[PDB]
RNA sequence: ACCUCGAUGUUGGAUCAGGACAUCCCGAUGGUGCAGCCGCUAUUAAAGGUUCGUUUGUUCAACGAUUAAAGUCCUACGUGAUCUGAGUUCAGACCGGAGUAAUCCAGGUCGGUUUCUAUCUACUUUAAUUCCUCCCUGUACGAAAGGACAAGAGAAAUAAGG
RNA sequence: CCUCCGCAUAAGCCUGCGUCAGAUACUGACAAUUAACAGCCCAAUAUCUACAAUCAACCAACAAGUCAUUAUUACCCUCACUGUCAACCCAACACAGGCAUGCUCAUAAGGAAAGGUUAAAAAAAGUAAAAGGAACUCGGCAAAUCUUACCCC
RNA sequence: GCUACCUAAGAACAGCUAAAAGAGCACACCCGUCUAUGUAGCAAAAUAGUGGGAAGAUUUAUAGGUAGAGGCGACAAACCUA
């Protein structure tokens, strides 16, 4: 019975999984877009906002700066976390992370995602895109949406 | 416990035949946009993706260079130029990782 | 005020610049030995 | 717990089955015959 | 001495229990050497229940405290491909005894390997009982001793389901 | 993150993750380990050799102990041979076992418990547990604590 | 070349208490008390924990010796290539 259970068992217990979910976060934090099992990228997409928050709140503060040394085990990459990544989403409140599943590994076949901070320098991921406005139904909508503005 | 009786090849035929073992057709299949290569709807385009990740690891080994180092990281934002193309007044105060190509027409 | 951490490699992880950085402890503690018996011991003890 | 009870000596080995040893007895001058008459490819050890 | 010795694993316990009624308790009923309270006996009733401990391997027995009661059995003396091996005539050893000795004693005693990944069958979500408290009542009954039913009210305990 | 380790010698094995090319830690070819370390010794005939070791000094011993030459005769005039690799041996196996010694006594050296997901039962290992504290059981077995006294042999 | 015993000449035994000890706690090392797992297993006797000894009647590397009407044995009819 795992009523409730938000966090997956991974690694060889709580340490583990945490030593895992920091090891992706660190990567994340480095390269701006990393591809890993799609299980672990879930579980580690809510440590990754949860650092850019810390970062927002700022270098001055210590209990963000503890928890940015904690979590990156890279010390390079805190300075990078408190003045690159908090400083472009000062404007966001949240959504930081994209997660897009990705064709499954080679190896063992497992289900990976890729999982990349928004705004970053690399190349932008084949992004999933709605239907143009233009398709039929499209324009039936945009017709009934038309109808009920003239009505009101 | 060890098999009282060998179990026939009806028997087994019945077992690893009915549906329950057998593949399921996949209907999720779509063909991408862009390249025209087969992608399940829900995951991302192999042959696009693949694109992208070949032009991330040439912009990273290009980083690595610039970087000469462990422990490198800068603390400025990162901008991409390709061959033919000058630094804008929002690229002006940070990194410029320079490409030896043309600009990706997919990349902007 | 902000007190970044050093910018240094980890004393334990399993990479060049980590096993640069413990022999860098183990040379921190030759300086730090006292006595040229404990700095010639702890300089010959291994033997390779 | 068994199973190891070849303790490899090339000393031992010699002493034990080699040619001289063979030959020190008429037994195993008997023991050398057998093999050669077999067609043996090593008639000692 | 009829099946089984090209193996049907066999005491007691744990676990889960299915069943019988020749009923231990709860229900109804006849008789009584049934005044009442306890009882005894017989008919009907197997829906439900039928305790925890000390020594002992004990099943049982005795004892302690309870209970409404702590039922008799069958089920390979149910159930070891679910469990335990304390007893129990494998290998070691001691005591008493037998024998010249080896060795033995339905004598004691200390120790002593519990296999199996399930092929098939079968199966895997099918309106509750009881005790006690008060009151009736110190009433009926009875010389006293003692001492009820029924009705009513309240509390619980267990079982099932959440 | 782990580190029982690890590095050498011995013993064992005998080219057994060096390079190239083919396949699909395999196959074929090519290469390699260079002595100072170690092994491989000693001209005779007699003749000597009571007094441990233990920091050898006090002491204490008992179980009474690894460590020595002289005399004469011969004799120099001319640095060979062999081991040197490895991820390795004995266990039918890339076997959780066996495996001597010197250092390292936690490491400078050596390694990776998780193929991915889920977090059902049963099973194994571990941790925590209201009140009670052996009522369990053959037996305090196990676990937890560190705990008295009496018997048999 | 295992094992029983022996022969030759070797090696090992931290630390603490005590003091020249078949002394105590305790590593390495040797053994294998009890439990669990395992039972075609990692293993034709192991693993984890726990435990006995651990300066001695100790453990142990090398070479040699005793051979089946036998050897060897602190007798368990033990061990003598599962
Ligand atoms: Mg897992
Ligand atoms: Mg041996
Ligand atoms: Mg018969
Ligand atoms: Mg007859
Ligand atoms: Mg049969
Ligand atoms: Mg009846
Ligand atoms: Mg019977
Ligand atoms: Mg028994
Ligand atoms: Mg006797
Ligand atoms: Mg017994
Ligand atoms: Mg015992
Ligand atoms: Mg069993
Ligand atoms: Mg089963
Ligand atoms: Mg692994
Ligand atoms: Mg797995
Ligand atoms: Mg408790
Ligand atoms: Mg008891
Ligand atoms: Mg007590
Ligand atoms: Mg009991
Ligand atoms: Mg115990
Ligand atoms: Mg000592
Ligand atoms: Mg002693
Ligand atoms: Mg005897
Ligand atoms: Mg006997
Ligand atoms: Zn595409």
């Amino acid at each position: 019975i795992s009523h409730g259970r938000v966090f997956r068992r991974m690694g060889l217990g709580p340490e583990s999984r945490i030593h895992l979910l920091r090891n992706l976060l660190t990567g994340l934090v480095r390269h701006e877009r990393i591809e890993a099992p799609w299980a672990r990228v879930d579980e580690m997409r809510g440590y990754a906002e949860k650092l850019i928050d810390y970062g927002k709140l700022g270098d001055t503060n210590e209990r963000a700066m503890r928890m940015a040394d904690f979590w990156l085990t890279e010390k390079d990459l805190i300075p990078k976390l408190f003045q690159v990544l908090a400083p472009r989403y000062k404007d966001q409140t949240g959504g930081y992370t994209r997660m897009l599943q990705i064709p499954n590994r080679s190896l063992d076949r497992a289900k990976m995602a890729v999982i990349e901070y928004k705004g970053n320098c690399l190349p932008p991921l084949p992004l999933p895109r709605r239907d143009s406005h233009l398709t039929l139904l499209n324009q039936l909508l945009q017709g009934l949406r038309q109808d009920l503005r003239q009505s009101q | 416990a060890a098999p009282k009786n060998r179990r026939t090849i009806e028997v087994n035929r019945c077992r690893r035949r009915n549906p329950q073992k057998l593949i399921k057709v996949k209907n999720n299949i779509d063909v991408c946009p862009e390249c025209g290569h087969l992608k399940q709807k829900h995951v991302l385009c192999a042959y696009c993706y693949e694109k992208v990740c070949k032009e991330t690891a040439e912009i990273r080994r290009q980083i690595g260079k610039q970087e000469g180092g462990p422990f490198k990281a800068p603390t400025i934002e990162t901008v991409v130029l390709y061959t033919g193309e000058t630094p804008s007044e929002q690229d002006q105060g940070k990194r410029i990782i320079e490409r030896d190509r043309k600009r990706p027409s997919w990349f902007t | 005020v902000a007190r970044y951490p050093p910018i240094v490699a980890s004393m334990t992880a399993d990479s060049k610049a980590a096993r640069l950085r413990r022999i860098e402890r183990w040379q921190a503690t030759v300086h730090a030995a006292e006595s040229v018996d404990e700095k010639l011991r702890i300089l010959t003890k291994m033997q390779f | 717990a068994r199973g190891n009870e070849y303790q490899p000596s090339n000393i031992k080995r010699k002493n034990k089955h080699g040619w001289v040893r063979r030959l020190s007895t008429p037994a195993g001058v008997q023991v050398i015959l057998r093999r050669m008459l077999k067609g043996r490819k090593s008639l000692s050890h």
